[PDB]
């Protein structure tokens, strides 16, 4: 059992081997830290708990992938704020498996998209001057790839 | 802490995005996509080397890890292009000697590479070359090989398939084997090496334990026996040399072959080798009989062994017997390549003709088929029917129909071809070339009308007027590279054809209604637009692409460059 | 004619 | 349940997680020839029969090593041409258990031995001619190790 | 499927033997396991560089991932040796450069490296670099440093201990400080530099995640004080300087540490800065007070704490009183090294002597003892016996007795050297280095007759006569490597005990009856021997050692070969 | 007389 | 005060950051001459990659630090040499191709100038070959050579002024 | 009494009036996170400590100057490492009279000091060319001041 602080003062009571999908959390019992719990400022709590709620599941990957997609589909549920707040989260802490499954969810929304609807479903001023836009459309269309 | 944006994240995700048409728009998304794009994009492949250049590649993605460059029009595999035409490798490997210091992987594709050219990119690149292909290029020797095996120490992946070089010596392939433990491909398939030793190649086997893929010339299988044991991990070898003598009556019947070799040809194989592969053709999953020395009957028996074959090529000598064969103990066919064979003396036998039986039967059996490319000896709009009903995601068909035939059963192909672009709506490459009576002003503009994803497509003998150039012209909304030969359209056709198609970036036509006024193909003169003729020394060729980089510097004498009034 | 087939058609000859 | 079919055509009913021991069979579930069973026919049916036996067995870690390496000692007294037939087979699957264990073994047998009794214990003829034979034992004991 | 042989499963099965020795007899079964052998061996070490040519030493394992060469022999650790003899790694490097194309670790061990040597080693191997140790070498400065770790931007571990070099600036380790992410030891344990900076260190200790070990020079503790704060995972830690001032009395006292230290030594350390231990003694397994500041009262007291102690290093002031300490609270004491102290000026204090007292306590106490290196002020064949009693497993054993003391309780130390001999079976290294009287040819005879592991052995002022060596020399079944000096034995008795001697490959003699003649020594003339004089410019030295090379190139004018008749 | 202790005895005194 | 044995070895004198330099920024310098300086066999290769056809003077005059293998350095870089000195130079002698280098290749040595100097492995050959080949040699100073060794070299050294050296046993 | 959470998670009680001497802590009782404490993890726990010492004092300025001078003077008895850190403090929080005051401190070191004094005392690296040490003296001497 493990203690985990948030960023805003919130102790975490979080079992071994969940608290290990971090290797940010697992490199850090070398140096034990966790002498005072793993303190980790830059995870808002409602964040963290959503975390650890996703590792809890995975690790539960003991007793033998069907109704993972299922439940890691309905996990994505969320809105974008939250999903940019996990990536950026799996990346601080170092979970692979969930790193690389916000920022394969953002990808997800990108891919088969054009570049205007791109910025419609992200709300992105197109800042481009016009010889700036055709140029790169040139290149990309006569040229590279 | 505020709310978190894109902005914040993109980065990082950016990587996650793999397929270059994605990153493509990533990369059009505003100025910062741009840039993240621009700083993480791993690997670019270019047409045509012509297009650009390569300050303007490597300002536009300075951190390629990988990096392919076609030269040539593909013409030029039928002898079809002047040997000088162009394709200079020389100026993007100083471009990357320079400003690609990351790139790891080099595909160069039927370009000219010299000694000069690969002594730079050796010395250059050295223990960060990864991979190298000379693929269908020329222009080198033995002595620039020799440079890369003795710089790039840990080369994975070494290929020269169909290249042409001047051998002088055998120690590029000794020097690999004195020293390379890395090597995972080397591919030197279709090409002459007289003076390259066995030995060498048994002991690259035995020093590099992830060998998984190796392509030969005519080296004596029998040579190669311990090769065969020493290459564990092997599981693709083509190429080698059987040769039967009539003293040995069991010559071979003793081959070990590596226990994963799954992926094979054997060169001149006969119908008396041929059962060396028995004891595993469960496990073939790709077979190349290109090359080999069997007829339409042995065809059949051995093809009837390989229930799990995916890809298979071979010359036309399969016949409609071995199409029927296929049909039914390859259901798993994906790939299916059927060259054209020594088409002078008889068919090679009196079998060795495919046609509308073997089509069909093929389109009924093979139904997960997503690649067919056949020369046939005759064709009925039934088959092209059966093809468009029943192989669904095929995404490259070619057909060739022969010209020994005299009498073709039903001829003007419209109904056909129609149908088949209606059923195949996967598809993304097409080719079809015929005979004069071959397809009509209507059939020509069905292509056109019905193929919406279709990027590529070389053109036969279509069509009977320009009405039918014309009427093509209207559709193809996504035809990126147009090859036509033998057509009777005329230059202010071709002309108008070009501007009327939303996406064609390159032209390639031999044959058509010319005039030495050449200002015909004027009127589709358009910046950026270069037209390149290789005049009547086979008929007038005309090349055209768009390029950011104006008109090259480098054309040969036999190539006249297109530009306003003379 | 293919390139690669042309040189094979002789070498088999 | 997956069918793995021997060079002899002899179908073996094995489990799911059994058969993916084996990263050779494991990468064959992506192109899945499994429609008509694993076609392995570089195994002999007796020594497909033993590699399955061994896979059975570790794959029942699930419950959680003393008694392996009893299972694996024991499993271990068979002849010669036998333990080579398993090596080749693991390395033709991919079972880098099969292999830590197997190997070992045999390197066991090296181990201690002189080069008389290694060529003895294994039938190995001596095919040095005698200048190699007494370089080799030069570089040996004079200046290498 | 034919019976299997071990032949179709040694190319993997070899990579599973480890040990040296199993190689070496693996690699004589036959031809092929000869060649799996060489293609696969990762580390060799050469113990003397002139034993072979670097093109056989690359011939024979082109695969090396790990090398190791010595040098200079042992003896010129104790400025025996002329600077100028020998040991000149550079045809090494070049060796490397060309055909080790594999490397990633070196260990130079009393050689000669240049800056030349090292910036091509650098160059030659870059980023593949993990480790590099300049182990007691001379002939470079801070700019060969400063180019391997700018081009080895990967190095693990970097080792100088006791190396002499020139010191022109501290760029070296500031380069380190700014790109170097990787290194898990750094050791500069016995060297004056005095132009790096401490804030250098703990900039690396911030980077270095993975940094366990580092060893240092005179720094003043106290300024490695962020340094300590930063290594979080830091091990061991050797060097520093603790400088009191009378001013400060708690000057230290406030350390912090890491939380795992557990192998140390602080240099200078006296009794006022010792307890700064107390805190985590408990947690000590290795100990250096090799450079302590500290009186035999002092040791006890601290030894006392230590009960996990498996590692000591010390001077002679530990004291009988301090071994009687060890006895009994350091059960798990494996190796124990006791260097001679300042002995001009009184033993540094009345207490500071070891004798049969001590050593028949640490006999008794300490039977885990692997190691046991000890110059002593007195002995007695009864705490030899004891030794050969009590403590089995004993691998390595060494005793040098002091010239300091007039009487020696009893002198002649034939039974107890017998009797140790016999109960330390384990004996692979052996050193016994007296004053005249020592020992007696019965003695030295039994020497040879009960040390059948002892492959190395250096010998102080033993035998009388010649008789002895000649009695000596027919034992030793597995001496490999024989140091003697301060001995009486004329030229033609070390010739022929050379030739008795079954395993002899290393000789090295100071002291012996010579002859200007110097025609005896060449009675022990053989195919592949070197014998080199280095003449009476200390007494005549003779080292002499088995060569498939034939004689340096490079000696010095000091050194004289000899050959048959001048 | 070892040339690390050699070193030492000198900057210790 | 160094060529008394007032000064400590290790004083200073490194030419290092002087060849670094002429390296980068003195790209037309054919002559360097350095008295009483630390040469290593790093600066002198640099020097020789650096200046190579363009040095044709070199003088080690009573520096040290350096070894047979910068010699050969700068002898196979510097195929144009004129002038070439160490003399009262200390140096590591690992072996004699330095001098066996000169003698294959070069041809236009003027002077050379190992006076005062302990080589043991060079070849009193090489040194006549040099002579025969070295139309414009003009000075040599030499070690300790055997006179009688060098009578080869004094018949083919025609445009010989100069003479330092040698051994009269 | 509010509760002041120092870097290393320790709660602080501590007055109404004495953490408002730090504007940085009433600015931050306006969207009062102190429903969970302020959390301000840029303070040791133990600089917090002597900065809340030094606001307690100033804030017994009620009972209404000489003592002051006094307690300041004697507060200021600390070491350098110690005197930056509050510098620091003061800033980070934003306690005027505090910065008025460690900041003073560090300037009475520099006061009366040559420059070489100044650099002994606070272990500085004179990097200065000799050209541009002349300069500046020059400019210093003859011209500016
Ligand atoms: C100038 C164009 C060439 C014209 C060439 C010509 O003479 C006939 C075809 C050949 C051509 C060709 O590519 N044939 C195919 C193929 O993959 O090789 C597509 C056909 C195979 C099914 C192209
Ligand atoms: C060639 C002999 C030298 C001679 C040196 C001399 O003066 C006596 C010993 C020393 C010798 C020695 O090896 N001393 C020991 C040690 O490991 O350093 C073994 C002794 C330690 C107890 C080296």
């Amino acid at each position: 059992k493990i203690v985990l602080k948030s960023s805003d003062g919130e102790s975490f009571e979080v079992e071994e081997a969940v608290a290990l999908e971090s290797q940010t959390i697992a490199h850090m019992v070398e140096d034990d830290c966790v002498d005072n719990g793993v303190p980790l400022p830059n995870v808002t709590s409602k964040i963290l708990a959503k975390v650890i709620e996703y590792c809890k599941r995975h690790v539960e990957a003991a007793a033998s992938d069907d109704d993972l997609k299922a439940w890691d589909a309905d996990f994505m549920k969320i809105d974008q704020a939250t999903l940019f707040e996990l990536i950026l989260a799996a990346n601080y802490l170092n979970i692979k498996n969930l790193l690389d499954l916000t920022c394969q969810t953002v990808a997800d929304m990108i891919k088969g998209k054009t570049p205007e609807e791109i910025r419609t479903t992200f709300n992105i001023k197109n800042d481009f001057t016009p010889e700036e836009e055709e140029e790169v459309r040139r290149e990309n269309q006569w040229a590279f790839e | 802490s505020c709310v978190a944006t894109v902005d914040d994240v993109i980065e990082q995700v950016m990587t996650y995005i793999t397929d270059p048409k994605d990153r493509d728009s990533a990369s059009l998304v505003c100025r910062r996509w741009f840039k993240i794009d621009s700083e993480t994009r791993e690997h670019v492949t270019m047409a045509l080397c012509y297009t650009a250049t390569p300050d303007r590649l490597s300002r536009r993605f300075p951190n390629l890890r990988s990096l392919k460059l076609k030269g040539k029009p593909r013409a030029a595999m039928f002898n079809l292009i002047p040997e000088n035409w162009g394709g200079y490798v020389t100026p993007w490997v100083t471009e990357i000697s320079n400003n690609l210091r990351q790139l790891k992987s080099v595909h160069f594709r039927r370009m000219i590479v010299s000694d000069l050219d690969l002594d730079r990119l050796a010395k250059a690149r050295a223990d960060d070359l990864e991979t190298l292909k000379l693929d269908k290029c020329s222009g080198f020797t033995t002595d620039g090989l020799l440079s890369i095996v003795t710089h790039c120490r840990k080369i994975k992946t070494l290929l020269m398939e169909e290249s042409s070089f001047s051998e002088k010596d055998g120690k590029w392939l000794h020097e690999l084997a004195q020293h390379n433990t890395s090597l995972e491909v080397l591919n030197f398939y279709m090409t002459e090496f007289a003076k390259i030793s066995p030995k060498d190649l048994e002991t690259i086997a035995r020093n590099c334990r992830s060998l998984v893929s190796v392509k030969v010339g005519d080296f004596e299988i029998l040579e190669l026996v311990g090769f065969f044991k020493a290459a564990a991990n092997l599981e693709e070898f083509c190429g080698g040399s059987l040769n039967e003598d009539i003293g040995m009556p069991e010559k071979y019947m003793n081959l070990v072959f590596p226990r994963k070799l799954c992926r094979l040809g054997l060169s001149y194989m006969g119908p008396n080798e041929m059962p060396i592969l028995f004891p595993f053709a469960a496990q073939i999953r790709k077979l190349d009989l290109l090359y080999a020395l069997l007829e339409t009957e042995d065809h059949c028996t051995l093809i009837q062994k390989c229930p799990n074959l995916e890809v298979l090529e071979t010359r036309n000598v399969i016949g409609d017997r071995g199409l029927e064969v296929l049909a039914q103990y390859c259901k798993q066919l994906k790939r299916l390549r059927i060259e054209r064979g020594a088409d002078e003396q008889g068919m090679e036998d009196e079998e060795g003709l495919v046609s509308q039986r073997g089509l069909i039967a093929l389109a009924q059996g093979c139904q997960e088929l997503e690649y067919m490319a056949v020369y046939v000896s005759d064709i009925t709009n039934e088959s092209l029917e059966s093809i468009g009903t029943y192989l669904k995601n095929l995404c490259d068909f070619r057909l060739v129909l022969l010209d020994r035939e005299e009498r073709i059963t039903d001829l003007p192909l419209d109904n056909g071809v129609r149908s088949l672009l209606i059923g195949c709506k996967k598809l993304r490459r097409f080719a079809f070339y015929l005979r004069q009576g071959g397809l009509t002003d209507l059939g020509l503009s069905y292509i056109g009308q019905y193929s919406p994803n279709v990027r590529w497509m070389l053109l036969g003998y279509v069509g009977e007027s320009d009405e039918g150039l014309m009427e093509f012209s209207r559709g193809c909304p996504n035809l990126q590279k147009l090859e036509m030969r033998g057509c009777c359209f005329s230059e202010r056709a071709i002309a108008a054809a070009v501007t009327k198609l939303p996406s064609l970036r390159y032209l390639w036509v031999q044959g058509y209604r010319a005039s030495m006024t050449g200002q015909d193909l004027m009127q589709m003169a358009r910046p950026y637009w270069n037209i390149e003729l290789i005049p009547s020394r086979h008929p007038a060729h005309i090349l055209a692409y768009y390029s950011l980089a104006g008109q090259r510097t480098d054309c040969p004498t036999t190539v006249r460059v297109l530009k306003e009034p003379i | 004619r293919r390139a690669s087939l042309h040189r094979f058609l002789e070498k088999r000859k």
